[PDB]
């Protein structure tokens, strides 16, 4: 699906994904993630692979734009993300963006 | 028709330093995010660094982070790229460009108004 974000088109909005379970190195944080993960994205905004020369740049945009857009939309519904929430969203959305890169790369 | 023009390129020894400039015509410089890209023969144009309209945030590609510094002088319609600890792999034509949309990104499609470029060659 094509998309416009922040006034720029040429984005794609990926499919709704099975959001991975991320581990953080304590059981507490792992449980916090399980209890909160429904608040985090399950789909990612990205741009065509050919607009980058490397994987890290593709993934950086995907993480950055996805979380920006998610924060806008969810703020309008009364959400507020803690520092911990932001960190955890960065980690899961990074994984989902790397998975998407690998789909683009094998195509 | 805002026009961008790069300058400051040259031939630099490895480990050397160069400062590039990007001069903008017109009267809306400070209203737009801006970025630097580079292109070497055989490769496509790739992200180097970016800076928001107000200068409040900047961004870099991994391979130049810590060596290169982007800045802008909003009173003088000019952006700069300070390139330190230059390496052979930094050889390229460097382009400045104006951001599209409200967010600085790394993608080629995030910018337009490309200048004609300035050549940087780092010897080896």
């Amino acid at each position: 699906a094509g998309a416009v974000v922040g006034g720029l088109g040429g984005y794609m909005l990926g499919s709704a994904m099975s959001r991975p379970i991320i581990h953080f190195g304590s059981d507490y944080e792992d449980r916090y993630y399980r209890e909160n993960m429904h608040r985090y994205p399950n789909q990612v905004y990205y741009r065509p692979m050919d607009e980058y020369s490397n994987q890290n740049n593709f993934v950086h945009d995907c993480v950055n734009i996805t979380i920006k857009q998610h924060t806008v939309t969810t703020t309008t519904k009364g959400e507020n993300f803690t520092e911990t929430d932001v960190k955890m969203m960065e980690r899961v959305v990074e994984q989902m963006c790397i998975t998407q890169y690998e789909r683009e790369s094998q195509a | 028709a805002a026009q961008l023009q790069e300058s400051g390129g040259g031939l630099v020894q490895p480990g050397g330093s160069l400062r590039l400039s990007c001069a903008a015509s017109g009267r809306t410089f400070s209203s737009y995010n801006m970025g630097w890209f580079r292109q070497a023969p055989g490769k496509g144009r790739e992200f180097v660094a970016s800076i928001t309209s107000s200068g409040d945030k900047s961004d870099y590609t991994d391979s130049v982070k810590g060596r290169f510094t982007i800045s802008r002088d909003n009173a003088k319609n000019t952006m700069y790229l300070q390139m330190n600890n230059l390496k052979p792999e930094d050889t390229a034509t460097y382009y400045c460009a104006r951001g599209l949309g409200i967010y600085i990104i790394r993608a080629r499609g995030g910018y337009d108004h490309w200048g004609q470029g300035t050549q940087v060659t780092v010897s080896s």
